[PDB]
């Protein structure tokens, strides 16, 4: 009916009261709507995003790159050993038993470097 | 509402393709023309056959096309003026 | 004239791949040594 | 913020004194600089010397005392220092 | 200054900074390329056959910066009138297109020319719209046109050369621009003075209005490119569009002033420090590193510093 | 919490391993004394 | 005299310092809504009734520019007195004394 | 401020680098606070047990 | 008419963002100096005695 | 301060603060401030 935005759309287990045309928690933004036709009520949370962060080894050395994306389970998003943590999740990056002293923090435990061999 | 164009002539030892190095395309020219375009070719020189067994086509021709887009590119400019080293932003994400 | 002429042939159009060309001078300002985006 | 410009000025005026705070306030944590070297190297009452012929047991302090063959008279450490900073 | 700066009638030991200090300007300057073109213009006035008003063609003049003094401030042309822009300000302005019309008519229907009330020879010939096209030129002839020419119902012209008055064979050629919408091409003399060097001076060089000294560069650019730039974004260099010459160019010199106060209510003598500048372009006069200092005489003890200046001087009251 | 452009960057260390710290830290100073600093 | 960058905290507030004054200068090229950034030029192209109105975008664009430095220059010096006071204590306690 | 909506994201670049210096400035006060914790816990060579 | 009344909005928002982030490096300017003295605590008081 | 005189009645609006023109750049020029009100009426029948 005239708003417009963008984001997904799922099924709520909330409810209203038949009075009620949409709703909203905080900051004036929508987060449900009844729709004009079939009277159901839907959930707005808006379509996934984050930061994007790039480990190098310096260029001095080499000519080689991981990825991490912040804050995202990467079920959406190349493809050289994803590995999912708890700061986002690392592409291009193997993961390994070992431990050593911390080279580049990533964050939450996690350090990453570069040594022999990718 | 205007044209301009760029050139460059460069000394070649490769075989058939582009090389690697970088060319600083200087302006020629520009026009105040103001005149919409949006379709165009390219004109050739053939010369009439006379005495040899329609009676044109010289030689042998090509040329490469490809076709601009936005992006952003920064030069790492000499201590005479040139350009030397182009840096394209959204070719990778190390760019 | 409008001598017409072309036959049919063509083919696939031949692809290549230019690696780093087509870089012109944006501008007529001098700068001396100094990356400039 | 204008620049050698009459009409500039006249606008600014509308502003109060926006600037005289502005210039207190840079030349208050520029005052401030000197009272942090001060309090730093002026622990001395008297400018102290070494004697000329240095017998201090062994040790040898040739590389952090000054070189009166120098430069400022740095020593030899106080040199590097000076030498990494840009 | 320094009393009124801290609005008070006493001032205690100390150096106060108190006002600012800049050189003024002098004897502007301005410098553009070369005029070379001088406007298909001999190809209206000079020419031979001018038709009439049945016939009224156009002559389109583009891509010139031509003038429009040497036919308004010269006087001999008898119909110098037009309407809303003034002739003095075509040479500093310009359109895209400049068309000329010619035709020939007696005086009589001259005077019917003026937008607002269209003619005989103008509702049915040649279509003048409710804005003011924009010249009507005309002057008396006798060389090459005092008959056969017609205009309009049709009739003839009487030309003769013992006619009144009124009935002059004059030569009317109407000058009009073009929309300019697109980027325009016929503007008039640009204009252009003598350069000076080293000293501070307010410049223009096509287009570049700032001010600065001027001083002659060792330094090369590219022959295409016209000034050049430092990091973060300002003009240092320029090229001379007469001469094809660098010249650098550097602030004239600024900087603040400051006072130094032995407090009033020991003396009423007063120090001043100009900061980083040459006393060599505005008691004795020191020079130091902070700035030259007048006013002060430069001892050559050692004592405790009192009244900072800066780089390791210092200075306090002794009957100096 | 994220909701429009706000962002919480988790820390380095973990909780776990500033536990792991603070336990090597008093296993040194019920042992040792004050030799191992 | 071998290995650089070990002293690197002092680096750091050269550049530091170097980094804000250049970002002082390089807003003196932003419109900040008006026109043109060059203060002559909307001089020279504007009558004083509509010169009066672009004026003042540009002097409220290059005010807020200048607060923002002094402020973050009020705040960066109240570390380097931190750090002075330390070495002020580290200086008697340490060189004129044994701790 | 915008919001995904790149009729802003326009008129934000008359602005400077004011969004800039604000990420610069937060990504200072961040990294600092993992060097707070490493100094206090983070004094020791080796793990005792 | 949009850009005129966007504008207005712009100013108000990046004012908004402006004094979280100043308030921000004045709180832990707060926080470094007690990070400063619990490592000064545990130096001199757990690895020695005082 | 009342000030009279006759004007054309396309010149109305060129009595006005900030205004340039023929009259208002030859004739008579209001400031750009100017507290205070313009008043007219049409003068055919004289
Ligand atoms: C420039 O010319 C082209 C015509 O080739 C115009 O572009 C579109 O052309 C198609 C036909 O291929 C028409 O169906 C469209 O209607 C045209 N576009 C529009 C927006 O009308 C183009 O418009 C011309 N540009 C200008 C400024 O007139
Ligand atoms: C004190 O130490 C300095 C080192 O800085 C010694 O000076 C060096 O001595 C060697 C001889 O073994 C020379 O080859 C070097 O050129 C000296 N370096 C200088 C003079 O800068 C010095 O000999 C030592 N003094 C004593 C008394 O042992
Ligand atoms: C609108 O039409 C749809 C199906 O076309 C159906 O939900 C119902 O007939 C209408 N819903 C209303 C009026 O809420
Ligand atoms: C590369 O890095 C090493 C150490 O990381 C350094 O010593 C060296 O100067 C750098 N440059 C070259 C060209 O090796
Ligand atoms: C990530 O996604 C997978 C499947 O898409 C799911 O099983 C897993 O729980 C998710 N992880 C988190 C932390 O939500
Ligand atoms: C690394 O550890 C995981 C979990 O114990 C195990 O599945 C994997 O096989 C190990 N990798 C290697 C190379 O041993
Ligand atoms: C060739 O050109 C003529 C015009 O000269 C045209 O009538 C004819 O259709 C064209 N045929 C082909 C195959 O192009
Ligand atoms: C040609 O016409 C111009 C009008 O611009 C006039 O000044 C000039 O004297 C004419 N030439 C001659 C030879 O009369
Ligand atoms: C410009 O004209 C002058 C004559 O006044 C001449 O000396 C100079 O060489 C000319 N320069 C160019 C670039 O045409
Ligand atoms: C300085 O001024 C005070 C009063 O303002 C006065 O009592 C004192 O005597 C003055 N100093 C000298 C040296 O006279
Ligand atoms: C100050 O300027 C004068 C004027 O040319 C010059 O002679 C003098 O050498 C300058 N002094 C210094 C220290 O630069
Ligand atoms: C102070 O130093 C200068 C050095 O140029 C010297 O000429 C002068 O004589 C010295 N003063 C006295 C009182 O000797």
């Amino acid at each position: 009916n005239g708003l417009t935005g963008t984001g997904v759309l799922t099924e709520s287990n909330k409810k209203f009261l038949p009075f009620q045309q949409f709703g909203r928690d905080i900051a004036d933004t929508t987060d449900a709507v009844r729709d004009p036709q079939t009277l159901e009520i839907l959930d707005i949370t808006p379509c996934s995003f984050g930061g994007v962060s790039v480990i190098t080894p310096g260029t001095n050395t080499s000519n080689q790159v991981a990825v991490l994306y912040q804050d995202v389970n990467c079920t959406e998003v190349t493809g050289s050993n994803v590995f999912q943590t708890r700061a986002g999740c690392l592409i291009g990056a193997e993961h390994v038993n070992n431990s050593y002293e911390c080279d580049i923090p990533i964050g939450a435990g996690i350090c990453a470097s570069y040594q022999t061999q990718s | 509402g205007y044209f301009k164009i760029y050139s460059k002539h460069t000394p070649i030892n490769l075989v058939r393709d582009l090389p690697q190095g970088f060319s600083a395309l200087e302006p020629l020219v520009d026009l105040p023309i103001g005149i919409n375009i949006t379709r165009f070719q390219t004109l050739l020189a053939l010369h009439r056959s006379y005495l040899t067994p329609s009676g044109w086509t010289a030689g042998a021709a090509a040329y490469y096309v490809g076709y601009l887009q936005p992006r952003t590119f920064l030069l790492k400019y000499n201590e005479n003026g040139t350009i030397t080293d182009a840096v394209d932003c959204a070719l990778d994400p190390l760019s | 004239q409008c001598v017409n002429l072309t036959t049919r042939t063509q083919l696939p159009p031949a692809y290549t791949n230019s690696f780093t060309r087509g870089v012109y001078y944006p501008d007529k300002v001098f700068r001396s040594s100094v990356l400039h985006s | 913020i204008c620049g050698d410009s009459t009409e500039c000025s006249n606008l600014l005026l509308q502003y109060g004194s926006f600037c005289t705070q502005l210039n207190r306030a840079l030349t208050g944590i520029a005052v401030e600089q000197d009272k942090n070297t001060q309090e730093v190297f002026a622990q001395v009452k008297q400018i102290y010397k070494t004697p000329p012929i240095k017998d201090f047991g062994g040790f040898n302090f040739s590389q952090i005392l000054p070189d009166p063959s120098k430069p400022s008279k740095r020593s030899f450490i106080e040199d590097l220092l000076f030498n990494k900073v840009t | 200054e320094t009393k009124c700066t801290l609005k008070s009638f006493t001032v205690e030991k100390g150096i106060y900074q108190t006002s600012n200090f800049r050189v003024q300007p002098t004897e502007s300057i301005v410098r553009f390329p070369n005029i070379t073109n001088l406007c298909p213009f001999g190809e209206v006035f000079n020419a031979t056959r001018f038709a009439s008003v049945y016939a009224w063609n156009r002559k389109r003049i583009s891509n010139c910066v031509a003038d429009y003094s040497v036919l308004y401030n010269s006087a001999s042309f008898s119909t110098f009138k037009c309407y809303g822009v003034s002739p003095t300000k075509l040479n500093d302005l310009c359109f895209t297109n400049v068309y000329a019309d010619s035709f020939v008519i007696r005086g009589d229907e001259v005077r019917q020319i003026a937008p607002g009330q269209t003619g005989k020879i103008a509702d049915y010939n040649y279509k003048l719209p409710d804005d003011f096209t924009g010249c009507v030129i005309a002057w008396n002839s006798n060389n090459l046109d005092s008959y056969n020419y017609l205009y309009r119902p049709l009739q003839s012209y009487g030309f003769q050369p013992t006619n009144g008055v009124g009935y002059q064979p004059y030569r009317v050629v109407v000058l009009s621009f073009e929309l300019l919408h697109a980027p325009a091409t016929v503007c008039g003399p640009k204009k252009s003075t003598n350069l000076v060097k080293n000293k501070c001076v307010n410049f223009n060089f096509n287009g570049l209005t700032g001010t600065g000294v001027l001083t002659e560069s060792n330094k090369k650019f590219l022959p295409f490119q016209q000034f050049g730039r430092d990091i973060a974004d300002t003009t240092d260099a320029v090229r001379d569009p007469q001469t094809l010459e660098i010249l650098d160019i550097t602030p004239c010199s600024f900087g603040g002033v400051s006072v130094i106060t032995p407090g009033t209510n020991t003396s009423n003598q007063v120090a001043v420090l100009y900061q980083d500048v040459n006393c060599t372009e505005v008691s004795n006069v020191f020079q130091t590193r902070a700035g030259c200092l007048i006013g002060a005489e430069h001892v050559n003890n050692s004592y405790e510093c009192d009244i900072p200046i800066g780089a390791g001087i210092c200075a306090s009251y002794q009957q100096s | 919490q994220k909701f429009n452009g706000l962002t919480v960057l988790p820390p380095l260390l973990t909780d776990e391993m500033i536990a792991q710290y603070t336990s090597a830290l008093l296993a040194g100073t019920i042992t040792s004394g004050w030799t191992f600093g | 005299s071998s290995t650089a960058s070990a002293l690197g905290k002092l680096q750091d507030v050269v550049n530091q310092n170097a980094q804000a004054l250049n970002t002082l200068v390089k807003q003196l090229s932003s419109n900040f809504g008006a026109i043109s950034s060059v203060l002559n030029d909307i001089l020279s192209r504007l009558d004083p009734p509509e010169a009066e109105v672009q004026i003042d975008r540009l002097i409220t664009g290059r005010l807020q520019s200048l607060q923002t430095y002094v402020t973050q220059q009020l705040i960066r010096a109240a570390e380097i007195r931190a750090s002075a006071n330390l070495a002020a204590t580290k200086m008697s306690e340490c060189v004129l004394g044994q701790s």
